[PDB]
């Protein structure tokens, strides 16, 4: 068994994770052995200095210590782990910043065992108390026409309400009590006696148990915290240890054929009836489904400027490139992934023909002119039913920047129909369709130059239609000057 | 191979701390010069170098040594054997433009109170 | 994005509009004889 | 003139201290091999193979 665990460990740090998290759960005894091995490898890194292999171990510890059915009082594994990870404070950021937040979790788990798994479960179910109330909701925004039927099945399964508040409270009480009293408790008798009890008394018992766990975690001394928690649980009240897995969290599956994230506020109406907190939006993603970032754009600024969803919830978006193994792996990722990845947003200063000014953001691209006009008519419908490109005379100053701070300037006056900006600090691939000769066909000279910063000035009598990030429905014309330079709801990545 | 540029940087700054962050330095072009600790004033046609030193959540200080009695020299006070003394003194008798070979360095360092 | 126009029966005023959701009225017989915008009849919530 | 009138390894080391009250790290506690990241070179004027050589 030990050598099996070691092989799996050495093959998962190369669906190799799910198999680890499915082999340990068999025996209550497999959760300590694995942890011991992890510490050994971790210590090697601490001795060596191989910077690249720390974060997967720091995630495996957190993941296993939170599923470990119980830690024997004799075993001093947490102290050895804390001593091993205390010496990473001398490492470069972010390693010290993953270790500080692991040490805090290892103090929460040293003082009040099972607190970090009862917090998670409580939250995810929405069965919190009247003292520390919270909630988490999962929305599966999936396109019926793009997602596979296998993913549609997994989604349907996940959505199905499996547990009830009664069963959830029974599981929470069983795991809070087991984590403390190990085998020395009777989980069969406790379950049988808890089954006959009513929902309200179960809620009161869990609220007292959670308050005791939190208070014990708040006690300075670790040694007395465990004894105080044990005494409190005894007042509230050898066998075989039992693995209590994570109950499935609340999930909702909605058919998203759209691209804008307006759907979410429609959902928020049944949120008025379904109630800081957090919302786990699991976006399922294809190649073109580009436009998802464009929708992110709105839900970033729009909300930042018209807070509607953020009023109660902290949004978090998860990208899926598109119970069964996919269900387990999905829930595990969503649960244990907690570090976002913010993508760069370019800033544009626009002076209108009227003279007003307002900074904006193009995440994906910036089109202008014949492309902008074409998109304008694509967004017309009846208009496009009732409704060549004369060039737009623009003086454009583009600056190539560098970390050295030496910007190399260049400029030219041109008479080009359109100009689109496209993405490679970052580089901005740019296209300039010149009208070498105006006429219903204008000579087209696609010029690809690598600009990072740009300055466009158009004649007040030559308004130019401007599209940001290919948003065909909101093109901006009547602009006379445009200055472009490279400038909660995060998207998330496991590493 | 022909050297074309150079630059230098203190790794501990003037207040007992290690260097951390992104640094862009200008390049002198090719002594007491090659041991210069200043940046080129010509910020218009000078080769520039950009480097990164990893950050740290806390300052990397450098304490002050504390003076402690060294018995390696205090109680080592009996005249050394005349042959080793002869070698030591014969070594010390050369000019400062005489490069100390590793052997001599080790001998002198062990005999660091004679 | 003009879509419509309408000569006034008097001949002094002309109107137009479009996706701007505004009916811009112009005066041909201006004080200074220019083509000046008399009014921006705004309030419609769709293209004129 | 009016320009006004402008520790030990024990205090500056993590070991023997609780992570809550850590404020500085002694240079001697860091056993990692020194490491520096170069990004690039940039000459505005064109004057072959080149290579940096730190020491």
């Amino acid at each position: 068994t030990e050598d099996r665990i070691q092989h799996a460990l050495e093959r998962c740090l190369h669906l190799n994770c799910w198999s680890l998290q499915e082999l340990v759960s068999r025996d209550p005894g497999h959760f300590l052995i694995l942890l011991e091995q992890i510490l050994q490898k971790t210590r090697e890194v601490q001795e060596k200095g191989t910077y690249d292999l720390l974060a997967p171990l720091a995630l495996l510890f957190y993941s296993t210590v939170l599923c470990t059915p119980h830690f024997p009082p004799d075993s001093d594994l947490l102290l050895k782990a804390a001593r091993t990870y205390h010496r990473f404070l001398t490492w470069p950021v972010p390693y010290c910043s993953i270790c500080q937040e692991l040490l805090t979790f290892i103090d929460a788990e040293l003082k009040a065992p099972g607190i970090s798994y009862q917090r998670l479960v409580r939250a995810e179910q929405g069965l919190s108390t009247r003292s520390h109330r919270s909630s988490t909701v999962t929305v599966l925004l999936l396109n019926p026409v793009e997602v596979q039927a296998e993913f549609l099945d997994v989604a349907d399964k996940l959505s199905t309400p499996g547990p009830s508040p009664h069963s959830a409270y029974i599981t929470l009480l069983l795991h809070a009590f087991q984590a403390t009293f190990g085998a020395h408790c009777d989980l069969s008798g406790l379950h049988r006696r808890l089954q006959s009890k009513t929902l309200a008394e179960l809620e009161a018992i869990f609220t007292e148990t959670a308050e005791a766990q939190e208070l014990a975690s708040g006690i300075g001394d670790a040694a007395e915290a465990r004894q105080w928690l044990r005494t409190k649980l005894q007042a509230v009240g050898p066998g075989k240890l039992r693995t209590i897995p994570i109950p499935v969290a609340r999930c909702y599956t909605y058919s998203w054929n759209q691209d804008s994230f307006d759907i979410l506020q429609e959902i928020l109406l049944k949120e008025q009836e379904l109630l800081a907190s957090t919302l786990r939006v699991v976006v399922f993603g294809s190649d073109r489904i580009g436009k998802v970032a464009r929708a992110y754009s709105n839900l970033r600024r729009l909300e930042n400027n018209r807070p509607l969803l953020t009023r109660f919830f902290k949004l978090q978006f998860f990208y899926v490139p598109v119970l069964p193994i996919l269900a387990d792996m999905l829930l595990y990722y969503c649960r244990f992934a907690a570090r976002p990845v913010l993508l760069q947003v370019y800033q544009t200063e626009l002076t209108f023909i009227t003279g007003e000014k307002t900074t904006e953001i193009f995440i994906h691209s910036l089109e202008l002119g014949h492309s902008a006009a074409t998109r304008a008519i694509k967004a017309s419908g009846p208009g496009s039913k009732r409704l060549e490109a004369v060039p737009l005379t623009l003086q454009i100053i583009y600056s190539k920047g560098a970390i050295s701070g030496r910007s190399r300037w260049s400029n030219m006056e041109k008479l080009c129909t359109s100009v689109n900006l496209s993405k490679a600090t970052e580089a901005l691939t740019l296209n300039l369709t010149e009208v070498v000769k105006r006429q219903g066909f204008n000579q087209i000279s696609t010029s690809q130059i690598k600009v990072d910063k740009v300055q466009i000035i158009g004649s007040n009598s030559c308004p130019f239609a401007v599209c940001l990030d290919q948003d065909e429905r909101k093109i901006l014309q009547s602009v006379i000057r445009c200055e472009v330079s490279p400038c909660c709801l995060p998207i998330m990545t496991f590493s | 191979a022909q050297l074309l540029y150079y630059v230098n940087l203190l790794l501990i700054d003037h207040r007992f701390l290690l260097r951390h962050g992104e640094y862009v330095l200008h390049m002198w072009q090719l002594n007491a010069d090659k041991l210069t600790s200043a940046t080129n004033p010509d910020k218009e046609n000078s080769m520039s170098i950009s480097i990164l030193l990893d950050n740290y959540c806390h300052p990397i200080a450098l304490p002050k040594h504390r003076p402690t009695p060294d018995p390696e020299g205090d109680r080592v006070r009996a005249e050394m054997p005349n042959q080793l003394r002869k070698q030591l003194e014969a070594i010390i008798a050369t000019d400062p433009l005489n490069p100390l070979t590793a052997e001599d360095k080790e001998l002198l360092w062990h005999f660091r109170y004679e | 994005w003009v879509m419509t126009c309408a000569y006034a029966p008097s001949g002094n005023y002309v109107a137009c509009g479009g996706l701007d959701n505004i009916c811009s009225i112009y005066n041909l017989k201006t004080r200074e004889g220019n083509v000046r915008v008399s009014r921006e009849l705004a309030g419609h919530t769709g293209y004129l | 003139e009016e320009w006004p009138l402008v520790g030990y390894h024990e205090q500056l080391t993590i070991h023997g201290k609780d992570h809550e009250s850590v404020f500085t790290v002694s240079l001697w506690d860091c056993d990692r091999k020194f490491r520096v990241k170069i990004r690039g070179i940039d000459i505005p004027v064109l004057p072959l193979t080149v290579f940096v050589e730190a020491n």
